[PDB]
Protein backbone atom coordinates (compact mmCIF):
# COMPACT_ATOMS: atom_id res chain seq x y z
CA UNK A 1 0.00 0.00 0.00
CA UNK A 2 3.55 2.20 0.79
CA UNK A 3 6.79 1.01 -0.10
CA UNK A 4 9.44 3.45 0.78
CA UNK A 5 10.34 6.47 -1.64
CA UNK A 6 12.41 5.90 -4.79
CA UNK A 7 10.80 4.48 -8.05
CA UNK A 8 7.78 6.62 -6.81
CA UNK A 9 7.91 9.70 -8.80
CA UNK A 10 4.84 10.92 -9.69
CA UNK A 11 2.27 14.32 -8.94
CA UNK A 12 0.12 13.40 -6.45
CA UNK A 13 -2.84 16.09 -6.26
CA UNK A 14 -6.28 16.26 -4.02
CA UNK A 15 -9.31 17.58 -4.82
CA UNK A 16 -11.75 19.92 -2.43
CA UNK A 17 -14.60 20.08 -4.68
CA UNK A 18 -17.13 18.09 -6.43
CA UNK A 19 -16.39 18.41 -10.05
CA UNK A 20 -18.28 16.13 -12.50
CA UNK A 21 -16.84 16.65 -15.94
CA UNK A 22 -18.60 19.30 -18.27
CA UNK A 23 -18.33 18.18 -21.82
CA UNK A 24 -17.70 15.00 -24.05
CA UNK A 25 -14.02 14.43 -22.47
CA UNK A 26 -12.33 15.43 -18.76
CA UNK A 27 -12.91 13.21 -15.94
CA UNK A 28 -14.95 13.52 -12.70
CA UNK A 29 -14.12 14.66 -9.28
CA UNK A 30 -15.20 14.14 -6.00
CA UNK A 31 -14.19 16.03 -2.82
CA UNK A 32 -11.56 13.76 -0.93
CA UNK A 33 -10.07 12.35 -4.10
CA UNK A 34 -6.77 12.04 -5.12
CA UNK A 35 -5.09 12.12 -9.20
CA UNK A 36 -1.26 10.65 -9.84
CA UNK A 37 -1.08 13.44 -12.91
CA UNK A 38 0.51 11.82 -16.24
CA UNK A 39 0.59 14.83 -18.05
CA UNK A 40 0.37 18.48 -17.75
CA UNK A 41 -0.29 21.99 -19.89
CA UNK A 42 -0.77 25.65 -19.29
CA UNK A 43 -4.44 25.31 -20.93
CA UNK A 44 -5.25 25.45 -17.36
CA UNK A 45 -6.44 21.72 -17.71
CA UNK A 46 -4.52 18.98 -16.74
CA UNK A 47 -4.01 15.22 -17.12
CA UNK A 48 -4.31 12.88 -14.28
CA UNK A 49 -4.90 8.79 -13.88
CA UNK A 50 -6.98 7.72 -11.41
CA UNK A 51 -6.96 3.80 -9.46
CA UNK A 52 -9.90 3.85 -12.72
CA UNK A 53 -9.80 5.95 -15.69
CA UNK A 54 -7.90 9.30 -16.56
CA UNK A 55 -8.92 12.13 -17.96
CA UNK A 56 -8.76 15.89 -18.20
CA UNK A 57 -9.41 17.58 -14.60
CA UNK A 58 -9.49 21.67 -13.33
CA UNK A 59 -6.60 22.49 -11.85
CA UNK A 60 -7.85 25.56 -9.85
CA UNK A 61 -10.64 23.24 -8.40
CA UNK A 62 -7.72 20.60 -7.53
CA UNK A 63 -5.53 20.94 -4.65
CA UNK A 64 -1.53 19.36 -3.63
CA UNK A 65 -1.92 16.37 -1.90
CA UNK A 66 2.06 16.25 -1.66
CA UNK A 67 3.82 16.93 -4.49
CA UNK A 68 6.61 18.49 -3.79
CA UNK A 69 6.45 20.55 -6.58
CA UNK A 70 3.24 21.93 -5.32
CA UNK A 71 2.56 23.13 -8.98
CA UNK A 72 4.63 25.81 -11.03
CA UNK A 73 5.01 29.33 -9.37
CA UNK A 74 4.71 32.09 -11.63
CA UNK A 75 4.71 35.70 -10.75
CA UNK A 76 2.56 37.95 -11.02
CA UNK A 77 4.51 40.96 -12.52
CA UNK A 78 2.06 44.24 -13.50
CA UNK A 79 4.71 44.93 -16.81
CA UNK A 80 2.90 41.51 -17.80
CA UNK A 81 3.46 40.53 -21.74
CA UNK A 82 0.85 41.40 -24.67
CA UNK A 83 -1.72 38.63 -25.71
CA UNK A 84 -4.10 38.91 -28.38
CA UNK A 85 -7.56 37.31 -28.01
CA UNK A 86 -7.51 34.17 -30.32
CA UNK A 87 -11.52 33.33 -29.67
CA UNK A 88 -14.75 35.12 -28.83
CA UNK A 89 -16.51 35.44 -25.64
CA UNK A 90 -18.13 38.05 -23.49
CA UNK A 91 -17.54 39.09 -19.74
CA UNK A 92 -20.46 37.14 -17.82
CA UNK A 93 -18.98 37.87 -14.50
CA UNK A 94 -17.38 41.11 -12.80
CA UNK A 95 -14.20 39.67 -12.56
CA UNK A 96 -13.90 38.08 -16.13
CA UNK A 97 -12.72 40.07 -19.09
CA UNK A 98 -14.80 40.70 -22.19
CA UNK A 99 -12.91 40.78 -25.62
CA UNK A 100 -13.21 39.35 -29.25
CA UNK A 101 -11.59 37.78 -32.28
CA UNK A 102 -8.43 40.05 -32.70
CA UNK A 103 -9.16 42.22 -29.46
CA UNK A 104 -5.62 42.60 -27.80
CA UNK A 105 -4.72 42.72 -24.48
CA UNK A 106 -1.84 42.93 -21.98
CA UNK A 107 -1.65 39.92 -19.61
CA UNK A 108 -1.08 41.09 -15.89
CA UNK A 109 -0.46 37.88 -14.63
CA UNK A 110 -0.51 34.27 -15.72
CA UNK A 111 -1.70 30.92 -13.61
CA UNK A 112 -2.17 27.66 -14.25
CA UNK A 113 -5.96 27.81 -12.88
CA UNK A 114 -6.85 28.29 -16.84
CA UNK A 115 -8.34 31.65 -17.02
CA UNK A 116 -5.64 34.04 -16.43
CA UNK A 117 -5.82 37.76 -15.46
CA UNK A 118 -6.29 40.07 -18.62
CA UNK A 119 -6.16 44.08 -18.86
CA UNK A 120 -7.62 45.27 -21.99
CA UNK A 121 -7.83 48.63 -22.54
CA UNK A 122 -6.60 49.02 -18.52
CA UNK A 123 -8.99 46.54 -17.17
CA UNK A 124 -7.91 43.50 -15.53
CA UNK A 125 -10.08 40.51 -15.38
CA UNK A 126 -10.34 36.99 -16.14
CA UNK A 127 -10.21 35.37 -19.38
CA UNK A 128 -8.89 31.67 -20.36
CA UNK A 129 -5.53 30.93 -21.28
CA UNK A 130 -6.31 29.39 -24.05
CA UNK A 131 -8.36 31.86 -25.33
CA UNK A 132 -6.07 34.23 -26.10
CA UNK A 133 -2.12 33.35 -27.20
CA UNK A 134 1.15 34.63 -26.53
CA UNK A 135 2.22 37.81 -28.77
CA UNK A 136 4.51 40.29 -27.68
CA UNK A 137 8.95 40.92 -27.23
CA UNK A 138 10.39 40.15 -30.64
CA UNK B 1 -3.04 5.69 -32.24
CA UNK B 2 -0.72 7.59 -31.31
CA UNK B 3 -1.56 11.15 -33.50
CA UNK B 4 0.65 13.32 -31.39
CA UNK B 5 -0.04 14.00 -27.65
CA UNK B 6 -3.12 14.38 -25.40
CA UNK B 7 -5.25 17.22 -26.61
CA UNK B 8 -6.70 19.97 -23.97
CA UNK B 9 -10.96 20.17 -23.69
CA UNK B 10 -12.40 22.36 -25.89
CA UNK B 11 -13.97 24.26 -22.83
CA UNK B 12 -11.84 25.88 -19.63
CA UNK B 13 -12.02 24.24 -16.57
CA UNK B 14 -15.00 25.64 -14.22
CA UNK B 15 -13.62 28.83 -11.50
CA UNK B 16 -11.97 27.84 -8.46
CA UNK B 17 -14.03 27.35 -5.30
CA UNK B 18 -15.34 29.77 -2.88
CA UNK B 19 -13.75 27.44 -0.31
CA UNK B 20 -10.53 27.77 -1.66
CA UNK B 21 -10.27 31.23 -1.97
CA UNK B 22 -12.21 32.51 1.25
CA UNK B 23 -10.10 29.96 3.35
CA UNK B 24 -6.59 29.83 1.10
CA UNK B 25 -4.68 28.36 4.13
Amino acid sequence: GSDITGPIILQTYRAIADYEKTSGSEMALSTGDVVEVVEKSESGWWFCQMKAKRGWIPASFLEPLDSPDETEDPEPNYAGEPYVAIKAYTAVEGDEVSLLEGEAVEVIHKLLDGWWVIRKDDVTGYFPSMYLQKSGQD
Amino acid sequence: GPLGSKQPPSNPPPRPPAEARKKPS
